[PDB]
RNA sequence: GGUUCGUUCCAUGGAAUUAACGUAAACCCUUGCUUUAUUUGUAAAUAUUAUAAAGCAGUUCACCUUUAUAUAGGAAAUGAU
């Protein structure tokens, strides 16, 4: 006797250890070369790594003989790869440098040459464009750090209309009051 | 004449990549290496579980923080050189990044690279080792030092500071009732 | 008045009392080993009948502060110290009103 | 807080002790009316 | 440059949607007890979850979870700070605990499923563990013939300790580990 | 010591008070009031530089700063407050006074805090469903097979960790033979 | 052969088999279990009582020096602002309003939560956007007019150092030197008020914070669009609004409550309540025999034998295309991903998330102000006044019947509440805040 | 005017239509059942005590009686459960 009991396994018609065999290569038939190749041509290398260990740890026959579908209130509502990380849905990546302890907020000597650095910037790749303005006041540091761009801890925002919030509301505000 | 004219396309799916975030990357990597200093601290007879107790003796006296080597590697570097330089006390990094923002963070700051020869034998030879002190036992029970003596070696909260107050007073005591 | 340190170190609510109750428990620290040597001298019926009379006199001259009977506890909130609870430092009244606004964790209203 | 201004007032940052400010301004208040505290004796009483 | 038609999606994803499975023990020896707590379930189940599905990888046959007794605290406090008495209202502070026993488990192999869980523990929740190993006879020259070998372990690892020549603050070694185990712990 | 006095010493001197021009300004800098001789010569060869171009160019410039003056002038104008304001009622800070035209409109981009413990909740089962599909596959790579101990093994010690806390039981050691 | 206590433990085998029973009962959808994190400010459970009896102090230490954190702004000396050095209490409001923390401890760490509404930002981003475009744009044509004039002969070099550099950056703070300290002005300030949130300053703070739990802490702040949405914010908000002593107390209140919109609601629909049937489309109900070798087996469907097949027919494949079709991957420094994270469209995921979410909409609003609010400077009576929008109920349960979980076993799950005391010249005066979620 | 444990529900009024709180609902413990888990609990075991997560369940059906025909109630160890 083993640790599960048979009775599931011998209705179905796989009371022999070689039919449940002929049941795990039927149903979880393992990759083929040619998959595996496109497979690893799509995923980077270190993501290929813990898929072609994946399908050697987690044997076939297990999954047929206890392998169940999941229920429980945890499980994720939707199928996707986490290969990534998404903006809204994931937490804030932290993927910056770490902050100068000795760093102070640049003086009107400073900043001038800062706005004259960034001045030679954009005038190397009319005039500047609203992107390249708009890309200075909030991405532009003004301190003495050599324009690092730290980690924000500020939660991902939500979408522009979070759904079961937008089509309800109607602004009772009038511009022509 | 005070009008502001309405946020833009443009700045609008700018403004998005910043509040929102951006579609960043993820590199799967988990080795021996980057789960050592999160084991458990076993005396065990796998060298892995002896390679935790020394990890863990190394934390006490940097100060006791746990070990927490994926929350960043900023630190208090005026505090910690007070206590490395004013206080003469050890110092315990979770990792040499962290090392290294201390020093380019205090002017002309030196840290040790490792421990000297002796504390790695202190912290092996009760960490790891375990080298204790045998109580002896005492037959006679007139033999009131050395009776106490066994008690205080078996027990860990009489420490060897609480234990030389013990003996101070006692002895003290002992020879001022004799003719 | 000779154990209150000169400089406060009290981080919890401070009181007259409180700051008094905080200055043994730091005597008591400091005199428990050798406190200790004496109640254990004074109950060893081995040792000579001097040895016990004279531990017996050094340890009343010990000063109150000294005494661990002396401390207890007291509202790290209020000061009170009537009513505590040792598992929250607080009085009976300040862990309700705390429980409910969810300030100490795992507490409940129960209901069976 | 008195710790918290001294880590940022390197950087030039500033801000307001509600709690110590307030009692200043109520210990003001008192000595325009003449109600302040009285000069302290260091003195025996004679 | 062209399309393949995959006839299914890696094992990895595709176990995360089936419920944790679990390998065989062929002997049925305890070799970990690990008994989560906490004071909410939802926190507490899903973690349970998750370690069963790192002690599959592992070759570790998880047994569990199972629901041990619930720990229930109680405390009646008046709900006036003063002279009501008569009216009073009760207190409660349950702990929900599990318990995932491991049987056929190597030594080290386990301490890497412990190690696993604790630089991803889930917040709530309070764990502790016993570890069961066999040994042979004469353990004093074992712990002994295995310092060389610790030492070579070590050798990348000292560098997050660094101190001052001939430290100071310090004093007696022995008697700083002890007591500053006291102030990390809170006392005892 | 005694009643406190206030503190009005405090201001910051604005290096220039009026604006300069190149010539301006090299002039007063080089009045030989203070500077190393050699430094001096810079400025010179500055100076002499500047008087050296047409006055169609001089022109230009001078036409140029005051372009720059006209086009920070509607970010120093001081915004009256609304007549029924309710942010600006008393700030006495003219600076971040606004028009308080359309700040408290809700746009339909937001949920409560109550919701967002439940969405933090979510990015949280995403950052356990990564790791058991990319890191917990690689934990297979380091296992062992588990190995009946012979007949020499005759201890069994018990070993107790509180992951990552620090408990005074988590010391002792319990053995069992037979 | 084997050890005699290797085999005292393996007798001790009376385990039970697991049966893999198939349901033959109707089985309901579970109920909405809120957030662990909302329950008790700290999500912690510790072996060592020792570490938890200080956490209710603790807090309050923490609230008020984030509190002082947020308000933290530079010198006006650092600015050139001309401080008005008047002795009056400035009653500021355009700064940034925080909430009571909210912790998730670990043995290794601790998430600090704090919701914030950033009011300042709101002001600065909009003044310092009124800068005509033109004044980057003539400002750059100054950098090449003057590496014309005084940088060049007759009308980045090697015969250019870096000393006439020097005189050279001055002369264009020479002229423009109340001009720059204007932009300075603003640039900072939002700099300031967008570095609160990142790691510059942070870092700062987590030293200060970390004395306290001994641990490296992490912020979880999140940013809120209007202040109706958490109830910290709001009563904080008409507290010092009611500071002042010519405060119109009950004008205030209506202001407030305008400015939040409640969603559109059919009164019969909302009331209604729900009859219980089998839903036949829960995962549970679908299939009683979750055995994947009953499944898989030919049960009812033909040649759908792959395991990926049957996991895409129930849930949201995000991967795939057309939601049910097929997997078509490619065949044969820049960021590590894959070759179709940019194909994935999270428009349907977004609709799965946020409706699995509830008490998203505000829904209630209560405001209660209590204590002397009266304007002379004399004994008078205490003063009383309440008002509300909406109503605090838990819809899915009193109306519809849905079983909802209680927090502390007393507090419904979709109300907050804060209380907030402050006091004028003459007393002290509460102001309290119920909002609900529907 | 009837009805209901209840401003519950129906009808009706030459003035009503609605919202919030309380009520109600829901929740915690408890009861039967279903599924999950089997240690530190259980003699054995193919699992039935115990332990504890989620879900279902009632006045539901049957019988009898019933106004203005609109709203319903009774019976209680010898209908089911
Ligand atoms: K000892
Ligand atoms: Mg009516
Ligand atoms: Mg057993
Ligand atoms: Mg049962």
């Amino acid at each position: 006797r083993s640790r599960f009991k048979n009775v599931r396994a011998v209705e179905m018609g796989l009371t022999s250890d070689a039919k449940i065999e002929s049941f795990t290569k039927k149903k979880f038939a393992e990759y083929t070369e040619d998959e595996k190749a496109a497979l690893a041509h799509n995923y980077p290398a270190e993501h290929m790594e813990a898929i072609e260990a994946a399908e050697a740890a987690i044997d076939p026959k297990d999954l047929t003989i206890q392998g169940r579908l999941r229920v429980d209130p945890y499980r994720m509502p939707y199928i996707d790869d986490f290969s990534e990380i998404q903006p809204i849905i994931d937490k804030r990546a932290r993927r910056s440098a770490p902050p100068s302890h000795k760093a102070r907020f640049m003086d009107v000597d400073e900043f001038t040459q800062d706005l004259i650095n960034w001045a030679d910037e954009i005038r190397r790749g009319t005039g500047p464009t609203d992107g390249d303005i708009l890309s200075y006041i909030l991405e532009r540091s003004s301190m003495t750090d050599n324009n690092l761009q730290a980690n924000s801890s500020l939660a991902p925002a939500l979408p522009d209309k979070v759904p079961g919030v937008e089509g309800k509301y109607r602004n009772a505000i009038d511009p022509a009051d | 004449d005070d009008y502001d004219a309405p946020p833009t396309e443009e700045e609008k799916a700018f403004l998005r990549g910043l509040e929102q975030g951006k579609v960043t990357e993820y590199v799967p990597k988990l080795t021996p290496d980057t789960l050592l200093g999160y084991g458990p601290p076993v005396a065990t007879d796998a060298a892995l579980g002896k390679v935790e107790s020394a990890m863990r003796t190394m934390r006490i006296l940097g100060g006791g923080l746990p070990f927490n080597d994926q929350s960043g590697v900023t630190s208090d570097p005026t505090a910690i050189k007070h206590r490395y330089v004013h206080e003469k006390k050890p110092v315990f990094f979770s990792s040499v990044e962290e090392k290294e923002w201390v020093r380019e963070s205090l002017d002309k700051f030196a840290v040790s690279e490792g421990p000297e020869k002796k504390t790695k034998q202190k912290i092996l030879e009760t960490s790891v080792l375990g080298k204790y002190e045998e109580p002896k036992y005492v037959e006679s029970l007139t033999e009131t030092v050395k009776m106490v003596e066994k008690y205080q070696g078996g027990t860990f909260s009489y420490a060897p500071s609480d234990a030389d107050k013990f003996n101070k007073k006692l002895n003290q005591l002992l020879a001022a009732g004799l003719p | 008045s000779m154990f209150r340190a000169k400089k406060l170190d009290l981080g919890c609510f401070t009181n007259v009392r409180v700051l008094r109750d905080h200055s043994k428990r730091k005597a008591f620290l400091e005199a428990e080993p050798e406190r200790q040597a004496l109640r254990y001298v004074i109950r060893n019926t081995t040792l000579p009948a001097r040895t016990r009379a004279v531990a017996q006199l050094q340890l009343t001259q010990m000063h109150a502060y000294t005494r661990p009977t002396q401390i207890r506890n007291r509202c790290i909130l209020g000061g009170k110290s009537r009513g505590i609870l040792r598992d929250f430092k607080m009085t009976r009244y300040n862990f309700r009103m705390n429980a409910l606004m969810g300030n100490i964790p795992g507490v409940k209203k129960a209901s069976w | 807080i008195r710790e918290l201004q001294k880590e940022f007032g390197t950087l030039g940052l500033e801000v307001d002790d509600e709690v110590d400010d307030d009692r200043l301004e109520h210990l003001a208040a008192l000595r325009a009316r003449d109600k302040g505290a009285p000069k302290k004796k260091r003195t025996a009483p004679s | 440059e062209q399309e393949v038609i995959m006839s299914r999606m890696p094992r990895s994803l595709e176990a995360l949607y089936l419920q944790p499975l679990r390998r065989e023990a062929e002997y049925g020896v305890p070799s970990c007890d690990l008994q989560l707590r906490s004071y909410s379930i939802r926190n507490l189940e899903f973690f349970c979850d998750f370690a069963l599905r790192a002690a599959y990888y592992l070759g570790l046959p998880a047994f569990g979870p199972v629901p041990l007794p619930r720990m229930i605290e109680r405390w009646t406090v008046p709900k006036s700070h003063f002279i009501f008495k008569k009216s009073q209202e009760n207190f409660e502070r349950v702990t929900l605990r599990r318990l995932i026993q491991i049987k056929d488990g190597h030594p080290e192999t386990v301490q890497l499923w412990l190690a696993f869980l604790q630089k991803h523990a889930y917040y709530g929740i309070g764990m502790k563990a016993n570890v069961w190993e066999f040994s042979k006879l004469g353990v004093s020259k074992a712990m002994d013939e295995s310092k060389s070998e610790v030492e070579k372990l070590l050798e990348t690892r000292w560098e997050h300790l660094s101190h001052v020549s001939d430290m100071k603050g310090v004093g007696n070694f022995e008697d700083f580990l002890a007591k500053e185990r006291l102030r990390i712990s809170g006392g005892r | 010591e005694g009643v406190p006095v206030p503190k009005r010493e405090d201001d910051a001197k604005l290096e220039f008070t009026r604006p300069y021009n190149p010539g301006e300004f090299l002039s007063e800098k080089l009045r030989s009031d203070d500077l190393q001789d050699w430094e001096r010569e810079r400025y010179e060869r500055a100076l002499t530089s500047w008087e050296q171009t047409p006055d169609d160019l001089k022109r230009g410039w001078s036409t140029m700063i005051r372009d720059i003056e006209q086009a920070a002038a509607p970010l120093r104008r001081v915004v009256m407050p609304r007549r029924s304001t309710f942010w600006y009622e008393e700030e006495k800070d003219t600076d971040l006074i606004t028009n308080e035209d359309g700040e408290d409109d809700f746009h339909e981009n937001d949920i409560m805090s109550l919701g967002h413990g439940k969405l933090e909740e979510h990015r949280e089962f995403r950052e356990y469903a990564r790791i058991a599909v990319w890191e917990m596959p690689l934990l297979s790579k380091y296992a062992k097979p588990f190995v009946p101990p012979t007949s020499e093994e005759v201890l069994r010690f018990r070993y107790t960790t509180y992951m990552g806390e620090f408990h005074p039981a988590d010391r002792k050691v319990v053995v069992e033979f037979c | 052969s084997a050890s005699v206590i290797f085999s005292k433990y393996i007798n001790n085998n009376n385990n039970k088999l697991i049966p893999f029973k198939i349901k033959n009962s109707d089985l309901g959808r579970t109920r909405y279990f809120p957030p662990i994190s909302k329950e008790w400010k700290n999500s912690i459970y510790v072996f060592n009582h020792n570490n938890l009896k200080n956490l209710p102090l603790f807090d309050i230490n923490i609230n008020s020096l984030i509190k002082d954190y947020f308000n933290l702004q530079f010198k006006d000396k650092i600015l050139f602002k001309k401080k008005r050095l008047s002795k009056v209490k400035v009653v500021s409001l355009n700064k940034i309003y925080a909430s009571k923390a909210e912790i998730k401890h670990t043995n290794t760490k601790a998430i600090l939560t704090v919701y914030t509404f950033n009011r300042e930002k709101i002001s600065l981003y909009k003044k310092i956007k009124k800068l005509k475009k033109s004044f980057y744009f003539v400002f750059d044509k100054i950098i090449s007019f003057s590496e014309r004039v005084i940088l060049s002969g007759v009308p980045v070099l090697p015969w250019i150092t870096e000393s006439h550099v020097n005189i050279w950056r001055k002369i264009i703070i020479a002229s423009l030197y109340k001009e720059l300290i204007l932009l300075r002005k603003y640039k900072l300030r939002l700099d300031l008020n967008k570095y609160k949130f990142e790691e510059k300053l942070l870092y700062r703070l987590n030293n200060l914070i970390m004395k306290y739990y001994n641990k490296k802490v992490e912020f979880n702040i999140v940013n809120m669009r209007s202040f109706l949405l958490n109830s910290d914010i709001l009563t904080k908000i008409l507290a010092l609004k009611l500071k002042n002593r010519n405060a119109r107390v009950i004008k205030i209140m209506d202001v407030i409550l305008n400015k939040a919109n409640l969603p559109k609601i059919n009164r019969v629909q909302e009331k209604a309540s729900l009859i219980k049937s089998v839903d036949w489309n829960l995962l549970e109900n679908k299939f009683k025999n979750l055995n994947l070798s009953f499944i898989l087996n030919d049960a009812s469907y033909a040649e759908r034998n792959n395991l990926s097949e049957l996991l895409n027919k129930l849930y949201y494949n995000v991967l795939l295309v057309s939601q049910k079709g097929v997997w078509a991957l490619r065949s044969p420094a820049q960021p590590k991903v894959s070759s179709f994270a940019k194909a994935k469209k999270y428009a349907k995921i977004y609709q799965i998330i946020f409706n699995s979410i509830n008490y998203k909409n505000m829904g209630g609003l209560r405001l209660e102000i209590k204590g002397r609010l009266t304007k002379r400077y004399r004994a008078d009576r205490s003063l009383f006044k309440v008002k509300w929008k909406g109503g605090l109920k838990n819809l899915d349960s009193s109306y519809k019947g849905l079983s909802s979980v209680n927090m502390r076993g007393y507090a419904k799950p979709n109300v907050e509440y804060s209380i907030f005391t402050s006091k004028r010249r003459i007393g002290a005066f509460a102001v309290k805040g119920w909002v609900s979620g529907k």
